[PDB]
């Protein structure tokens, strides 16, 4: 009947229950058959059964207000999300997509459709400000969590909800894709803190796709090109190579067919 | 700044056919969902005929369901009602109705005036014998 379902509150938040959230939601996105360089590769998107396509995560604050949102297992993003009878996607790319997300949330009472997508520069424009301006953390959570439950009542407005978008999907998908932003939400989360992400991080996210594709373009671990990216003091330096990043990034999307049997 | 004005209302005889255009500007039209209603004097506004903001998925109420076809042309940000075997109860004023929050509305909510932000003048449809 239903996708797989992964189940997050923010009371009571360890670094602990977070971590063991997170690795959960890797599990379902995942078989983990297909692993290169150490690295275990999403499901290909071209033949993938529309049965297989999505997981739930669904999320709960103090106020025991609960959200389900929808992600895709072939970018591990997230496309939409459900209310208690609302249902709400983010703006299909393209037909096969807008077809894909009509077998999601299927007993939902209403169903909307954004005009807008759920990309980054689209969200930032529409909550006021960038992914560097907004802050991460359990509490950031709980507020983005009850903000999207308003929302099908009309108590939540557009910006605000958007800036709930951009906290949510690096919180999860984001937080799912790198173990280093994992890492980054776990020193939050384990001092009750709140901060908006360095360069670092928003880098990371700016670069996931590219550093996909090198990797599994790589010759023995060696790219054939280099991938700028910036550390907490926003200075640049260029990735050669793959054994950096085994400890920084924990799911690749399918860029192409895996290796040969020697390595 | 979305405008939203309708035009091709007039009076006709029961059978007889009219052709409805609204003419949308402002927003993004292309990515938004859009809807047709209605309100007689002393009725109440009921849901007429609603429309996806690709080419195809549409909703109507089952009195008009094969009487009336809805579409848009999102180059020309227009939409359209074609009304063809008319009755006395399709008597009223038609408004057409546009959402630049949403792309698609479908469920309960696609049938609600409330899901959707703006609307037009409203053009006067009379229908005799």
């Amino acid at each position: 009947k239903q996708y797989p379902i992964i189940n997050f509150t923010t009371a009571g938040a360890t670094v602990q229950s977070y971590t063991n959230f997170i690795r959960a939601v890797r599990g379902r996105l995942t078989t983990g058959a297909d692993v290169r360089h150490e690295i275990p590769v999403l499901p290909n998107r071209v033949g993938l059964p529309i049965n297989q396509r999505f997981i739930l995560v669904e999320l709960s604050n103090h106020a025991e207000l609960s959200v389900t949102l929808a992600l895709d297992v072939t970018n591990a993003y997230v496309v939409g999300y459900r209310a208690g009878n609302s249902a709400y996607f983010f703006h299909p790319d393209n037909q096969e997509d807008a077809e894909a997300i009509t077998h999601l949330f299927t007993d939902v009472q209403n169903r909307y459709t954004f005009a807008f997508g759920g990309n980054y520069d689209r969200l930032e424009q529409l909550a006021g400000n960038l992914r560097e301006n907004i802050e991460l953390g359990n509490g950031p959570l709980e507020e983005a969590i009850s903000a999207l439950y308003y929302y099908s009542t009309g108590g939540t407005q557009l910006p605000t909800l958007a800036r709930s978008f951009i906290i949510c999907i690096q919180m999860i998908s984001e937080a799912a894709r790198f173990q280093y932003i994992e890492g980054e939400m776990r020193t939050r989360i384990r001092y009750n803190r709140r901060s908006a992400p360095d360069p670092s991080v928003i880098t990371l996210e700016n670069s996931w796709g590219r550093l996909s594709t090198a990797i599994q373009e790589s010759n023995q671990g060696a790219f054939a090109s280099p991938i700028q990216l910036q550390r907490r003091n926003g200075s640049k330096f260029s990735v050669y190579d793959v054994s950096i990043l085994i400890p920084i990034i924990a799911l690749m999307v399918y860029r192409c067919a895996p290796p040969p049997s020697s390595q | 700044q979305v405008q939203l004005v309708e035009s091709g209302g007039g009076l006709v005889q029961a059978g007889g056919s009219l052709s409805l255009s609204c003419a949308a500007s402002g927003g993004d039209f292309s990515r938004n969902a859009m809807a047709w209603f209605r309100q007689a004097p002393g009725k109440e506004r009921e849901f007429v005929a609603s429309i996806n903001w690709t080419g195809s998925g549409t909703y109507y109420l089952d009195s008009v369901k094969g009487r009336f076809t809805i579409s848009r042309d999102n180059a020309k940000n227009a939409l359209y009602l074609q009304m063809n075997n008319l009755k006395p109860e399709d008597t009223a004023v038609y408004y057409c109705a546009r959402s630049t929050v949403f792309a698609e509305i479908t469920g309960l909510a696609g049938y609600q005036s409330g899901s959707y932000d703006y609307w037009g003048q409203g053009t006067q449809v009379t229908v005799s014998s």
